[PDB]
RNA sequence: CCAUCAUUUAGUUGGGCACUCUAGCGAGACUGCCGGUGACAAACCGGAGGAAGGUGGGGAUGACGUCAAAUCAUCAUGCCCCUUAUGACCUGGGCUACACACGUGCUACAAUGGGAAGUACAACGAGUCGCUAGACCGCGAGGUCAUGCAAAUCUCUUAAAGCUUCUCUCAGUUCGGAUUGCAGGCUGCAACUCGCCUGCAUGAAGCCGGAAUCGCUAGUAAUCGCGGAUCAGCACGCCGCGGUG
């Protein structure tokens, strides 16, 4: 066969992504889906790239995510999911480009300094 | 009358209905409905004769009535009528199990 | 701040309805982080006003809208030791910023059995310009177009 | 293979240094030697208050890293033993020898 | 007294749950550290200096 | 929770079954507060030391399973 | 680690180092290009490209000086004082006392909830007389026989909020869990004063808190768990880590 892989990263969590031409569909760890991100519409999120460019289908998609919760892990098969269709043509490198799609998300979670409660928060205070 | 000692109350399942006798917690209804065999089905009270029967039978072979407040009362009374440090402080309303009173007695002492 | 204005939040419209509205009253809703209950609230919500005497969850909420925003609120200010109150006019983020606080504030003090049922009603009584929500409007516009006594020359 | 080794350190150069060493002194006289595979570098962590009586909330962090290097022999002969088990250098870094 | 009770530390204790560790330098019996036997600002003062080899300041 | 034998000491112990014999003494002076109430030390007067003084304490049998120091108390309030 | 292959309970075993990962060495961000403002200047506003754009995000790094600020009890040390006692050894008792007043926290006053059953997803760290696999006994905390590991190999460690069903119906309550009675477990020579945990029974105040006052500008606030220093045992405190947001 004839397939397409790409690489996702989001917040501790890092997923590898496989394209194949097919109906439309997508399995993650052996499961699907609908099963694996139950929660309501993050698959929404998921379907974004097909969404957006090479509209839509159709590819099944086979995706091995490990790390992470699962919003975090959501956004990075997205993150997959794109780079893999950036790879089938290299002509969607710009409707992808306009709608983010493309980027790596850098916020992760701020460490903790001494002294204080949180990453920022402080203690109460009395002025007497 | 209702089915021990007083009153059990209507309109809620006998689970529940059950824990207003002294003495009676939440397993221990568990324990005698199922040593008989009766639901909750659904909300309500609506049981027979047979089984109000069958739930007053067995609660007899415990100790929930005003036979147990008097175990209790007689045992503190034994505690604070040798020594007693346990005692001599049930005789102040001070916590008996070491509190480090500074706040807590607000309960212990109103 | 000190330096000057920020910039304004930009946010993401949720895909259901594809509403950037519908995504501000989720997070208005929301409350410790916990958004999947949130969802689940104005989802159902939603449906229960449109199967019971309803055409769609967009068009009502709009109308609900429209008629709680304000268009006149004032500000209490201090000039040297004294201080009054004056009207001004809104701008629009302001507006819907209001609107969406005060419904969700007073769907949430209704007095039903479920958040749902306190939402879905609380926005159908103000499509129909009932509510205590609109009565808050109006109070607003009453204290407002009075007190421009002291405010003609502020 | 019924050979390897394991070296630990505090600093990184004098490791891969002698991971080099032992390396290249057993591919003179032999061959297959797999590469000096690098482990998962372990880091310990020490919080002090940095006052000798008071103020508790101001504090100073330190702490130790160890770094970690692989390396397993392939058909060893009766000469990479000799020219194993004698070189030595150098000093702060840990050597063991396993069949 | 802190000469009698460097001495009392290091007889055999009386029980099991009466040997207590001290610093070895100084005699602090308060915050010590079991992997060095170093009190909390003895080990802040050879840090420096590079001599307890392994520790450094952190940051990240 | 002493399930493996409830626990006295070898001092106190060996006083008690020295009188077991006759009518008892009032002096068995000990520290010792740490000791249960065996059901044989009914009817003796131990001497419990609270820190300061030995407080005498009249060995009852509503007292057998409780502890030597729970009858001499070392606070003095009021 | 498992994409192209056979195989089983399985990445396990044959095979491979493609992908992820680990960790050494390099690249990459410089108002560097393009438009406008402005004394053409510095600088500011907008665009292109790129993973990232204007000190990208966070840490370490604290000038001359101020408060005779704090510490002779970490350690040193000038002067003064004690010396059959202000030095030294032992048992038992305070340091935990309670008419009250002040500070910092935790748990709640419920339906965006309480209870029962099923299904998921992390990261930082620790381990030799230590971390305990597995099987069995006990309602439970736990116990017995035994197994691997001085550690990317084994273990601590199936995270909790989450999702799906079935209930309960606005009440001082199937909310809340203080206080007290009885019976146990574990460490320790020994848990009365004065430990932590388990089970059954009891079921307080509290229905969102005046004057006044605090924290915080984004993976932050709010909320949820996990680890370890100290340590036989003992954490609502402290230091870190990640999840939803
Ligand atoms: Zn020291």
């Amino acid at each position: 066969q004839v397939q397409y892989s790409g690489t996702g990263r989001r917040k501790n969590a890092v997923a590898r992504v496989r394209l194949v031409p097919g109906t439309g569909k997508i399995t993650v760890n052996k499961k699907d889906v609908e099963e694996y991100i139950p929660h309501a519409d993050l698959r929404e999120v998921i379907n974004q790239p097909f969404g957006v460019t090479e509209t839509k289908g159709a590819y099944d998609v086979i995706v091995n995510v490990n790390g992470g919760g699962y919003a975090g892990q959501s956004g990075a098969i997205r993150h997959g999911i794109a780079r893999a269709l950036l790879q089938v043509d290299p002509d969607f490198r710009s409707a992808l480009k306009r709608a983010g799609l493309l980027t790596r998300d850098a916020r992760m979670v701020e460490r903790k300094k001494p002294g204080l409660k949180k990453a920022r928060k402080a203690s109460q205070f009395s002025k007497r | 009358a209702r089915i021990a000692g007083v009153d059990i109350p209507r309109d809620k399942r006998v689970v529940v209905s059950l824990t207003y006798i002294y003495g009676i917690g939440n397993t221990t209804a568990k324990k005698v409905l199922a040593n008989v065999g009766v639901s909750e089905d659904v909300r309500v009270r609506d049981l027979t004769n047979e089984q109000t029967d069958a739930i007053r039978a067995e609660i007899d072979k415990l100790k929930v009535e005003g036979d147990l407040r008097r175990e209790v009362n007689l045992n503190i009374k034994r505690l604070m009528e040798i020594g007693s440090y346990r005692g001599i402080r049930h005789r102040r309303g001070l916590p008996t199990r070491g509190q480090n009173t500074k706040n807590n007695a607000r309960t212990r002492k109103g | 701040p000190r330096k000057g204005p920020v910039a304004k939040r930009d946010v993401l419209p949720d895909p259901i309805y594809n509403s950037k509205l519908v995504t501000r009253l989720i997070n208005r809703v929301m409350v410790d982080g916990k958004r999947g209950i949130a969802a689940n609230i104005i989802y159902n919500s939603f449906d229960i006003i449109k199967e019971s005497t309803g055409n769609d969850p967009l068009e009502v909420f709009e109308q609900a809208m429209k008629n709680v925003m304000p268009v006149l609120e004032v500000k209490a200010r201090r000039v040297g030791g004294s201080n009054y109150q004056v009207p001004v006019e809104v701008r629009p983020e302001r507006r819907t910023t209001l609107g969406l606080r005060w419904v969700v504030n007073y769907a949430r003090l209704r007095g039903e059995h479920t958040m749902e049922e306190r939402l879905a009603k609380e926005i159908m009584d103000a499509a129909n310009n009932t509510g205590a929500s609109v009565k808050k409007r109006e109070d607003t516009h009453k204290m407002a177009d009075a007190n421009r006594a002291f405010a003609h020359y502020r | 293979q019924k050979i390897r080794i394991r070296l630990k350190a505090y600093e990184h150069r004098i490791l891969d240094q002698s991971a080099d060493k032992i390396v290249e002194t057993a591919k003179r006289t032999g061959a297959d030697v797999s590469g000096p595979i690098p482990l998962p570098t372990e880091r310990s962590l020490y919080t002090v208050i940095r006052a000798t009586h008071k103020y508790k909330d101001s504090r100073e962090q330190f702490e130790m890293r160890t770094h970690k290097r692989l390396i397993d022999i392939v058909n060893p002969t009766p000469k990479t033993v000799d020219a194993l088990m004698k070189l030595d250098l150098p000093s702060g870094v840990n050597i063991e020898i396993k069949l | 007294a802190k000469k009698s009770m460097i001495a009392k530390n290091k007889r055999p204790a009386k029980h099991s749950t009466q040997a207590y560790t001290r610093c070895e330098r100084c005699g602090r019996p308060h915050s010590v550290y079991r992997k060095f036997h170093l009190c909390r600002i003895c080990f802040r003062e050879l840090a420096y200096k590079g001599q307890i080899p392994g520790v450094k300041k952190a940051s990240w | 929770s002493l399930k493996k034998g409830p626990f006295v000491d070898d001092h106190l112990m060996k006083k008690v079954e020295a009188q077991q014999g006759a009518e008892k003494k009032k002096v068995i002076k000990t520290w010792s507060r740490r000791s249960t109430i065996f059901p044989s030390f009914v009817g003796f007067t131990i001497a419990v030391y609270d820190g300061r003084k030995h407080v005498p304490v009249y060995i009852q049998e509503d007292m057998v399973g409780h502890k030597l120091g729970e009858f001499a108390p070392t606070r003095t309030y009021r």
